[PDB]
């Protein structure tokens, strides 16, 4: 039967050659764009993304890209074709079948390089079964394993033939495919990867099959740590997922480099050509190229996609932004109309995930150019003939249908039934894989991603604008949850987060109490509450942003003990910066990142100093604000504070006044010196009546209670148990514990209205009421009969602009400096057990390190500190940064550091030179906003700097909040180190420069600190 | 009174609205040699050119959207 197969091997050379060729010109096209827009070795950055907006706009409006419609058609129907006569071919037995090896091989490059892989592995499939290449399936072993298919597997493993070089890597996929079937062998295997995921990269041959397997068992340990961690899997360590991810993208993008050079990632000179068209040198008659190049580049983009929606729920703010970008510019190089649409939408999708980082700008370009590139004349006859025929395509197509309704209600049931759809049409390619009719095809792993990533972030938005009343809702829902359970490991950020925020859409629970005030079933809430104590307990090692944000502060929530909350509350917060932590150390486990349990939690809590409490507000995953103060001698107090709605007009209000800051030392123009001073002095002034309303109107009576709480004494001890068993039940005794010692403080109407608002949680008491300001009379009794304590604050970072250590309050008290994050106090309190360091720093600030005003634009600024440095001896360098190396031997060998120029960290020590070197110098950020944390989305902990310096275990941050004047922000670091020697520590010193400052709350709060605090080395 | 108007020292940066990442994303002069088994020899024959391959796609409409319909029929 050689006589339609020699007529149709010559029809698909000629659709593949013609496809080759035809987007070989596409590609060379956005080469006379990519020097046009970045250079032909110009520099690419999170601002480059608005060029990458006009290069996909002449991607798309270019004569080329409606032509490849017709070859995606043409080389369908050679599929279609060719199992017709696939029989024939099997049956041909002869070396006639080596001629014949190029006809699924020519298409095993077209699908693959479409990234039509439900169609490219089966043809690849085949292409094993008919040839039987030994570095084919090699490649089609990666892709059975990268589909989730567990069944097929089997099959195969048994009949191929493993050599010498394939008995390594077979071995490699039996180790990762018995690890998820059987919980027994998760321990078993898991060290079985982990030899072999050491094993390879001790070999030190540059071999392609040996780099192939590189990037293939990184990442199948990647997805490793994804399962329920029981009683044997707590004491074994995981392979984190975020780290060799990355090293999966890594050495997959070594495998381009050497077949072709242009579509790696790491590429930014592009004057390299990426034209798949010469098949270097030769091999244009040659059958397994096709795959081997059709293949590895399938693999990279199906890595860097994979590298790229890792880190948008891992909270990797920094690491996605970066690897979403240089994924789209390959796929731009590479030209594909899906590998291009997978990343243009994600784009879209991430500037939907992040709000309010200056990404409105961000999304409006890019939300519109995935509609762009999809309808015709860019800025239904090329789109819709790959639709139906690729599956992954018609997922991406009806993602960009919600991306552009923005998520609503009817577009996610416009995309629950269109999934069924697409699963039944593209059922088909799946069943030939397994050429079995009794099996049944669970759908494509990239298909199930996308309607995880669809659902999920619809759900948020059902959360935030809180209803649930549809049952539709819940039909949508219960379907949206058996798509993504075919595969219980390797999508775990899709399954655990839609039950909770299917869970948590159920059970709202918001509280709504007297001091709330929002402006602008038992056995059903006992169902979940024994699961999510066992999710808890199980899916420690997680880390996800969108699972972890959502439960740990629910549980937080809803909890009736105070300790299962102020476990629940650390946790949920700081995720970016604690998955970097995690690729540092390389490894997840239960309990060196996450806190093993309550019962670890409260044990550092206690070891935490009698001084040291920690007032930390967060938001919840209803996104209400709570406050969680602990100490040791107490138990942590809970209590709401307010809603989204009152802090979103507490933040809005005050970045309007301080947006009033911006535009007058932006843009002075030309306004008389006094004016200057004059107009926004009441603009200052005004802070001075805003934290008087802040602490009136936002806290209410609950700012008395961020005051510093230190032990109390035990004749006083005696009246907090019986303010606790007089309450009958109203209270705990931690929380009254620390009433009485607040009492002394706080007026009595307000110590009668706080006692009473922890009442209003759980039944409160008639009788108590009468007999309540006679607790108050006895609590000032028992507190004058019976030093430089600190209240450290750990904002949720949509609050942390606001100077919330100036309050009225603290305006006596001084000793407010503020935090990062609970877990990171604890690391940053245990490296000053394991130094044994004072809790407050002793520093000699005659050696320490400067850096003033690099590249000589500042201006007098740079010979006005210089002043003050005349007048000691530090060592440092003027108008340059010296050196990347001294600046980790500065923050290493010298004992504190100073930074007066242009920002934080932007040139001077930017990411790479905090992450090689520790630092135990105390680092003084002076510039606008050096601590300023843009306020992203819930999970994120904003964007800024100082998780850098939180990472790099730095012991104390001085920095800046707002955008300063230079020179009063330099008036304010000469009167501050002088106050230190000439204890009167650091936060002393700054409350005593307010003193000295010109404004009060516009200028002098913008200085907060951010860790254990500075004393004076004598 | 008042002292005379001043300048504000702010940040370029403005915290990671700019980052120019730098190349070193993977290792650097990693040339490595294909190390295949099967490398046999092909065939040689009368190719169809850029000119010729386009006549062999024009005879092949293959259908408006309905070979996936063709799919399942085998």
């Amino acid at each position: 039967h050689i006589e339609k197969l020699d007529e149709l091997r010559k029809n698909v050379s000629c659709t593949v050659i013609g496809f080759a060729e035809q987007t070989a010109e596409l590609q060379q096209e956005i080469s006379e764009l990519f020097i046009a827009e970045f250079g032909v070795n110009g520099p690419i950055d999170m601002n480059s993304l608005s060029k990458l907006a006009r290069i996909t706009s002449y991607y798309a409006s270019s004569e080329y890209f409606q032509g490849l419609a017709k070859y995606q058609r043409t080389a369908c129907k050679m599929f279609i074709t060719w199992q017709t006569l696939r029989k024939e071919a099997m049956e041909c037995r002869s070396k006639d079948r080596e001629i014949f090896a190029s006809i699924p091989a020519k298409l095993c490059f077209f699908y693959f390089y479409n990234g039509e892989l439900c169609r490219a592995v089966v043809c690849l499939l085949d292409y094993i079964d008919l040839s039987d290449d030994t570095l084919a399936k090699e490649a089609a072993l990666r892709w059975l394993m990268f589909l989730g298919e567990t069944e097929l597997i089997e099959k195969k493993l048994k009949t191929w033939k493993m050599d010498k070089s394939s008995k390594d890597m077979f071995s490699a996929t039996e180790f990762a495919m018995n690890y998820l079937k059987k919980s027994e062998y998760r321990v078993e295997m898991l060290e079985k990867l982990m030899k072999l995921r050491d094993k390879v990269k001790s070999d030190p041959t540059r071999s392609f099959s040996r780099y192939e397997l590189a990037s293939y068992v990184s990442w199948l340990c990647s997805t490793l740590s994804n399962v329920p961690v029981g009683s044997a899997l707590r004491e074994c360590e995981f392979p984190d997922r975020v780290s060799h991810i990355q090293e999966a993208a890594l050495k997959s993008d070594s495998l381009v480099r050497n077949r072709i050079p242009g579509l790696a990632s790491s590429q930014f000179d592009n004057s390299v050509n990426a034209s798949i068209w010469p098949f270097l040198d030769g091999h244009q008659e040659d059958s397994n190229y096709y795959v081997h190049i059709g293949s590895t580049i399938a693999w990279h983009f199906e890595m860097r996609r994979e590298c790229a929606l890792v880190n948008v729920t891992t909270a990797q703010t920094r690491d996605s932004m970066s690897a979403m970008i240089l994924n789209l510019r390959v796929a731009l190089k590479s030209a594909s109309f899906f590998r291009v649409l997978q990343t243009t939408n994600t784009l879209a999708y991430y500037s939907s995930i992040i709000e309010e980082a200056g990404s409105e700008k961000n999304a409006k370009l890019m939300r519109v150019s995935c509609v762009n590139l999809l309808s015709s004349n860019p800025i239904v006859c090329n789109v819709c003939t790959i639709y139906p025929l690729h599956s992954s395509f018609a997922a991406e197509y009806m993602m960009s249908y919600a991306i552009h309704s923005d998520f609503s209600q009817l577009s996610i049931k416009h995309f629950n039934d269109e999934f069924a759809r697409i699963r039944e049409r593209g059922m088909s390619s799946q069943v030939l894989m397994h050429r079995d009719s009794s099996v049944r095809p669970r759908p494509n792993i990239i298909q199930n991603e996308i309607f995880g990533m669809c659902v999920i972030r619809w759900l948020t938005k059902k959360l935030d604008s809180k209803e649930s009343a549809d049952e539709d809702t819940m039909e949508i829902f219960n379907n949206a949850l058996k798509i993504v359970r075919y595969l219980q490991q390797r999508t775990t950020d899709m399954i655990l987060a839609v039950t909770q925020l299917g869970r948590q859409l159920e059970f709202p629970m918001e509280c709504n109490y007297s001091w709330m005030r929002p402006t602008i079933d038992k056995e059903r809430f006992e169902k979940v509450r024994l699961a999510m104590r066992n999710e808890m307990n199980h899916y420690g090692h997680i880390l996800y942003r969108e699972w972890r944000c959502r439960l740990f502060a629910y549980v937080g929530r809803t909890s009736r003990d105070p300790w299962e909350a102020a476990y629940a509350w650390a946790e949920s917060t700081q995720i970016g910066a604690r998955n970097a932590v995690q690729s540092r150390l390389e490894k997840c486990k239960r309990g060196l990142v996450t806190m093993s349990g309550h019962d670890r939690f409260k044990t550092c809590v206690q070891s935490m100093p009698d001084e040291m409490t920690l007032v930390q507000i967060a938001m919840a995953d209803d996104k209400t604000i709570y406050l969680v103060k602990l100490h040791a001698d107490r138990d942590p107090i809970i209590m709401p504070l307010a809603h989204y709605s009152q802090a979103v007009e507490l933040m809005d209000k005050f970045t309007f006044l301080l947006d009033e800051d911006e535009m007058i030392a932006k843009y002075p123009g030309d306004i008389t010196p006094e004016e200057f001073w004059k107009r926004r002095k009441i603009v200052d002034g005004r802070m001075m009546t805003f934290v008087d309303e802040v602490q009136k109107h936002f806290l209410g009576v609950a700012a008395s209670l961020l005051m510093p709480s230190g032990q109390l004494g035990p004749k006083a001890a005696e009246l907090a148990i019986k303010i606790h068993k007089l309450s009958k039940g109203g209270l705990l005794l931690g929380e009254a514990k620390e009433m009485v010692y607040q009492s002394k403080l706080m007026d009595a109407k307000s110590w009668e209205a706080l006692i009473l608002r922890f009442c209003e949680m759980r039944t409160t008491d008639e009788k108590f009421k009468s007999f309540l300001p006679l607790m108050h009379r006895n609590s000032v009794e028992v507190m004058n009969q019976d030093e430089k304590k600190y209240t450290y604050l750990v904002i949720c970072p949509h609050l942390s602009q606001f100077c919330w250590e100036r309050l009225p309050i603290f305006d006596e008290y001084p000793y407010v400096g503020r935090q990062v994050s609970i877990h990171s106090t604890f690391s940053q309190l245990e490296a000053m057990k394991s130094q044994e360091k004072q809790i407050p720093l002793q520093i000699d600030v005659q050696n320490a390190y400067y850096i003033l005003d690099p590249d000589n634009n500042l201006g007098e600024t740079q010979k006005r500190m210089v002043e003050y440095i005349n007048k000691f001896n530090w060592e440092g360098t003027v108008g340059s940064a010296p050196k990347s190396n001294e600046i980790s031997a500065a923050l290493s060998q010298r004992d504190a550091f100073f930074f007066i120029g242009h920002g934080s960290g932007s040139s001077v020590m930017p990411r790479s030179v905090l992450k090689q070197s520790t630092c135990n110098a105390i680092s003084l950020l002076m510039g606008c906003g050096s601590v300023r944390t843009i306020p992203q989305a819930l999970g994120f902990d904003g964007k800024t700097a100082i998780l850098d310096y939180a990472m790099a275990k730095c012991p104390l941050i001085v920095g800046c909040l707002w955008t300063v004047t230079d020179g009063e922000i330099d008036r304010f670091l000469i009167r501050m180190i002088d106050d230190c020697f000439e204890l009167r520590q650091l936060s002393e010193a700054m409350h005593e420069a307010r003193s000295k400052a010109r404004l009060k709350y516009l200028t002098g709060a913008a200085v907060v600190m951010y860790g254990l605090p500075v004393v004076a080395k004598q | 009174l008042a002292a005379d108007i001043e300048d504000d020292m702010l940040n370029l940066e403005d915290q990671d609205v700019v980052l120019s990442e730098d190349r070193p994303y993977g290792d650097v002069i990693d040339p490595a040699e294909s190390e295949a088994e099967a490398l046999a020899e092909l065939g040689v024959e009368e190719w169809d050119s850029y000119p010729p391959i386009d006549p062999a796609s024009r005879i092949g409409d293959d259908f408006n959207y309905v070979l996936r319909t063709e799919d399942f029929a085998e």
